[PDB]
């Protein structure tokens, strides 16, 4: 047989076969509903749309996202995304397919203790298995040591790992996530004119923000370039029409990122944790974690990130250290690609988690050394 | 007789068209490649200062150590 | 009639020749731009290993300095 490697994510949905180079679908974590009456009969459209159709339908319908910070909040909808994905996007049945999945540290154990018996007993899975993401992206890499940034669109978090031993008291989780740039950026955009408040226009600030954002090196200088020169303002053509133009607006979203302060969170920003984080590991492999610092997750994407990390840490560690940091051009699909490795491997085979094993010990089991 | 005249202008426009669609088309393409090169030549460029400052001061403390050998 | 839509075709179609020949200059500064960042990486990218390879000896005979210091 063969294993099913999803990855739920939050905000974008990706799952394909195990031993894939790549994910087979992709499509955004999105269910809507349509808050108009209709007055066409005979159209008979269906109540919920899911997935990439539901993007399509976007002027007439509202989205809700089933998953606010990795944890889950709406199971019924979260259950029709996982059927979509199971019998439309992929167009097989999951009797017969072990599945991993994918899952943030420091998260209620109730979530994985649901997960699995939804996928347990409404799919009845044979075998299914929960792995973090931060080791996932770590087997992608192809590295066995150093500290990854796992900045997705839930939640970021820092997991230093060192000769293939994670060190717990060291990870660190934070908040801020893509979700917060976006609405930041809907926040600040008001300044120049643009009002955006539909739940549709979130998707049209997320693709600017997505096309157009860039992370600056250095903050004080490029304000000043930007009070006196011209040459960083640029143009965004809406769906109908009415292009607008967009200045400072174009780096100072991504720097809440490094400025927490900006969206009033107390925390500091990701650099800082990271340092923090590998200040928290022993002294002995101190260098291996600041020459293998890696970076994950689509939050990750924008340019010039890795230049304003490497210069930050470098600022905060000793000079005598040599700070590199890892940017694969599939940052964003480092953790699937992880997990299809894993998936792949003959050692892993007696890791699942069997039907009546599962049926014997109760959803608890989960919990046990089949973490 | 103005009939020929009205296909004549709808095939032109057509033609005018589809040229104008093409020349979009690879406006947006060269544009794309010419910003994804901007950024590469900007962030080496970046690249370039830093690692200028690192020799700078790798030749000072090289100096330093020449001295204190000597 | 026929003629009001006549001449608001031919019009239309002065207005995209325009934006057409727009187009292709745009496109040509784009690829002169693109040729020089070429040329630039190129320098960049070409002068890079030989500042490596400096920081890199700098580095090795400041360690001999070190330890005959020592
Ligand atoms: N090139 C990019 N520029 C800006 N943001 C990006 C880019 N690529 C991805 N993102 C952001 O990453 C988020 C998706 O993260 P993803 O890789 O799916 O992790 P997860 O599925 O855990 O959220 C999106 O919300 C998007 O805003
Ligand atoms: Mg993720």
């Amino acid at each position: 047989t063969t294993a099913l490697v999803c990855d739920n994510g939050s905000g974008l949905v990706k799952a394909g076969f195990a031993g894939d180079d790549a994910p087979r679908a992709v499509f955004p974590s999105i269910v809507g509903r349509p808050r108009h009456q209709g007055v066409m009969v005979g159209m008979g459209q269906k109540d919920s749309y899911v997935g990439d159709e539901a993007q399509s339908k976007r002027g007439i319908l509202t989205l809700k996202y089933p998953i606010e910070h990795g944890i889950i909040t709406n199971w019924d909808d979260m259950e029709k995304i996982w059927h979509h994905t199971f019998y439309n996007e992929l167009r097989v049945a999951p009797e017969e397919h072990p599945t991993l999945l994918t899952e943030a540290p420091l998260n209620p154990k109730a979530n994985r203790e649901k997960m699995t018996q939804i996928m347990f007993e409404t799919f009845n899975v044979p075998a299914m298995y929960v792995a973090i993401q931060a080791v996932l992206s770590l087997y992608a890499s192809g590295r066995t040591t150093g500290i990854v940034l796992d900045s997705g669109d839930g939640v970021t978090h820092n997991v230093p790992i060192y000769e293939g031993y994670a060190l717990p008291h060291a990870i660190m989780r934070l908040d801020l996530a893509g979700r917060d740039l976006t609405d930041y950026l809907m926040k600040i955009l008001t300044e120049r004119g643009y009002s955006f408040v539909t739940t549709a226009e979130r998707e049209i600030v997320r693709d600017i923000k997505e096309k157009l954002c860039y992370v600056a090196l250095d903050f004080e200088n490029e304000m000043a370039t930007a009070a006196s020169s011209s040459s960083l303002e640029k143009s965004y053509e809406l769906p109908d029409g009415q292009v607008i133009t967009i200045g400072n607006e174009r780096f100072r979203c991504p720097e809440t990122l490094f400025q927490p302060s900006f969206i009033g969170m107390e925390s500091a920003g990701i650099h800082e944790t990271t340092y923090n984080s590998i200040m928290k590991c022993d002294i002995d492999i101190r260098k291996d974690l600041y020459a293998n610092n890696v970076l994950s997750g689509g939050t990750t994407m924008y340019p010039g990130i890795a230049d304003r990390m490497q210069k930050e840490i470098t600022a905060l560690a000793p000079s005598t250290m040599k700070i590199k940091i890892i940017a694969p051009p599939e940052r964003k699909y480092s953790v699937w690609i992880g997990g299809s490795i894993l998936a792949s491997l003959s050692t892993f085979q007696q890791m699942w988690i069997s039907k009546q094993e599962y049926d014997e010990a109760g959803p608890s089991i989960v919990h046990r050394k089949c973490f | 007789s103005l009939q020929k005249k009205l296909k004549g202008t709808e095939d032109e426009l057509d033609k005018y068209s589809e040229a104008l669609k093409d020349a979009q088309e690879k406006l947006e393409l060269a544009e794309k490649k010419a910003t994804d090169a901007e950024a590469d030549v900007a962030s080496l460029n970046r690249r370039i200062q830093l690692v200028e400052e690192e020799l700078d001061r790798a030749q000072e403390r090289l100096a330093t150590a020449l001295q204190k050998l000597e």
